[PDB]
């Protein structure tokens, strides 16, 4: 309970929120990659690609990208659950999870954001404006939230003789 | 999967014999 409603758990479980609703709708938003071939600059998503000047379309083509992509959603729906479930009947120790579950989500999504930037290298030069710079604060939002929040969830390291992890609260 | 059709994710079981500590 200790841990459970103090503001320093609170505001960790709020990034996570912002983190994880911006990171599901960062991945439909295809606004990070534009090559100019040198009025043909192009946008590069997961699912459809598509090049712009009427006669526009999208559509798709490297599906590891996607599949990573959606182990990270699951991980997130994971740990969601388990924070959720967290709260009621004074579960304090389901947060631990839940921390770990976000963690390796934003780490997949991380390596996700890797391998599409090696392949908008591998096509000029391209421009992060709208969505590349979102998916890395969405990454850097799960990251260190779920860091903080199974670093808070940990007791506390003993600094005294006596006192030792797998106390009596 | 890649196999089927990412370099620091085998740092984790390299940290396999942190947990040796434990004894």
């Amino acid at each position: 309970m200790s841990p459970t409603e103090a503001p320093k758990v609170r505001v960790t479980l709020f990034c996570i929120l912002v983190g994880i609703v911006l990171a599901m709708t960062a991945v439909v938003s295809d606004h990070w990659a534009v090559l100019s071939p040198h009025c043909e600059a192009a946008h590069f998503g997961l699912w459809r690609i598509c090049t712009k000047r009427g006669e526009k379309n999208c559509s798709y083509f490297s599906i590891s990208a996607a599949a990573i992509s959606v182990f990270s959603l699951g991980f997130l729906i994971m740990g969601t659950i388990c924070a959720l479930m967290a709260f009621r009947k004074k579960r304090d120790y389901l947060l631990r999870p839940a921390s770990m579950f976000y963690v390796f989500a934003g780490l997949c999504l991380f390596v996700s954001l890797e391998v599409m930037r090696q392949s908008v290298k591998r096509m000029i030069e391209y421009y992060y404006s709208w969505s590349f710079a979102c998916a890395c604060a969405a990454f850097v939002l799960l990251f260190l939230g779920g860091i903080s929040l199974l670093l808070f969830s940990l007791p506390r390291m003993p600094q005294n003789p006596w006192e030792s992890c797998m106390d009596a609260e | 999967i890649d196999t089927f059709l990412s370099a620091f994710f085998r740092l984790f079981r390299v940290m396999r014999l942190i947990k040796l500590l434990s004894r």
